[PDB]
């Protein structure tokens, strides 16, 4: 599973 | 281009109006097109700036992901079917490398040069660190190391500033931290480097919570738990 | 076009690897460039054209939808905001129709006129039909009444053969009358042809549903559901 | 709420 980054918001 | 001639407001009225409509590659155009005015952006200008062309980019690398995956099937007993497969995943990459030569050229002529306050130095070098990252995704050629060193860079600028000007609970700051982290562990094969950035992330913004008001409370513990999934996932 | 060097096959195979990575602008150029071989096309590459238009054109009206309403919403105490709404709004809707015209365009240039099969041709006329829907959707001027007797003309013509050709559990006769009901409902302001279309073609799939094996009865059950999901909602 | 037409499938 993929790293999560800074989402949007 | 395009959008010289509609008025640098009416562009950030769109560009609005577009995001409500999911209608993500307009929105990147009329952002562009505001940058493209020469002044500089307000933190509400680079929201938007950055929610469109995340938006744009994040649905090409899921779709080079897609193919990739395809592709690599591909080359395991597998059946020849032709070069259909590469040369789709070069077309989608090539647009890939396109948008995030496109972001990369805003910043570079001339957003970074004139941005002097933390939050808008500090979030424009992270986006081109992230903008690198996403070319260090694809990138296996001669200019691999170079590309990954071009993020690494931006990043550890980024990181200079916001560790000096920037309490630890700021939002910019904590998402670079993040952003950074994710290069070392996804691009950089330095898991541990990785797990260091956001623990010691984690930890010294916790302790600065009591300073906030709810709603800055509220922004910082969301990343906050980004940093805690990912080291969930990394250990 | 564009694809005029490439392979009919290799449109094909890219077509469903856009299908694959979610990239349905691709996919309908694709399909679009298949046509324009200027062979028929199997059930299985008009599934491919169909899925690739609905998707783009599916996101254009869901896009033109929010816009409206905001207009809409513009010129009620509303506060004055300039032409940028209705610019914008206009802008997408210009796509749509754009769309719209090269479905048209590759239906007339030459599908329909090859298609001497019933599903061939039930499907074509359908899909004219739905196109010349989407056209009303946004349409107001002295065009829109011939907008409406087109897609009517087309729905009506797909209805007559598909009910002489096709057994009434047919997916294809099934989606089209379930289509020409929603356009009498929401375009034609003809609620009672509607409901009737829609009652008449479950009941008389319903009595059919005995000759299919098991896999012909999933998909016909189906989109007998989305009829009584419709006359739940009219009624 | 809006009539449902056929679907992708
Ligand atoms: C005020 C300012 O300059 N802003 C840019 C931002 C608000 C923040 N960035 S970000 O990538 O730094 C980010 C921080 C926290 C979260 I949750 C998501 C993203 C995104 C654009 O808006
Ligand atoms: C075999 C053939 O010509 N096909 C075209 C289709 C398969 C069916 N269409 S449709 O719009 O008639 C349709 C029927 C049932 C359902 I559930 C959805 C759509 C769509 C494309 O593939
Ligand atoms: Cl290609
Ligand atoms: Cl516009
Ligand atoms: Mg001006
Ligand atoms: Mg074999
Ligand atoms: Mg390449
Ligand atoms: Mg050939
Ligand atoms: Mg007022
Ligand atoms: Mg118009």
């Amino acid at each position: 599973q993929r790293s999560t980054s800074t989402p949007n918001v | 281009g395009a959008m010289g001639s509609m008025e640098r407001a009416s562009l950030i009225q769109k560009a609005k109006l577009a995001e409500q409509a999911e209608r993500y590659e307009d929105m990147a155009a009329f952002m562009k097109g505001a940058v493209e005015k020469g002044e500089e952006l307000s933190c509400e200008e680079r929201n938007l700036l950055s929610v469109a062309y995340k938006n744009v980019v994040g649905g090409q690398r899921a779709a080079w992901r897609v193919l990739s995956s395809i592709e690599q099937k591909s080359n395991e007993g597998s059946e020849e079917k032709g070069p259909e497969v590469r040369e789709y995943r070069e077309k989608v990459e090539t647009e890939l490398q396109g948008v995030c030569d496109t972001v990369l050229g805003l910043l570079d002529s001339h957003l970074i040069k004139e941005a002097g306050d933390a939050e808008s130095r500090v979030f424009y070098l992270k986006m081109k660190g992230d903008y690198y990252r996403y070319l260090a995704e694809v990138a296996t050629g001669d200019d691999k190391k170079r590309i990954i060193d071009s993020a690494r860079s931006a990043y550890q600028e980024a990181m200079d500033i916001s560790k000096k000007e920037m309490p630890p609970t700021n939002p910019i700051r904590l998402g670079l931290a993040l952003n950074f982290s994710v290069f070392h562990y996804e691009i950089a094969n330095s898991p541990e480097e990785a797990i260091s950035l956001a623990k010691t992330t984690f930890d010294e913004a916790m302790a600065d919570l009591h300073t906030l008001s709810e709603d800055s409370y509220k922004d910082s513990t969301l990343i906050m738990q980004l940093l805690r999934d990912n080291l969930t996932l990394w250990t």
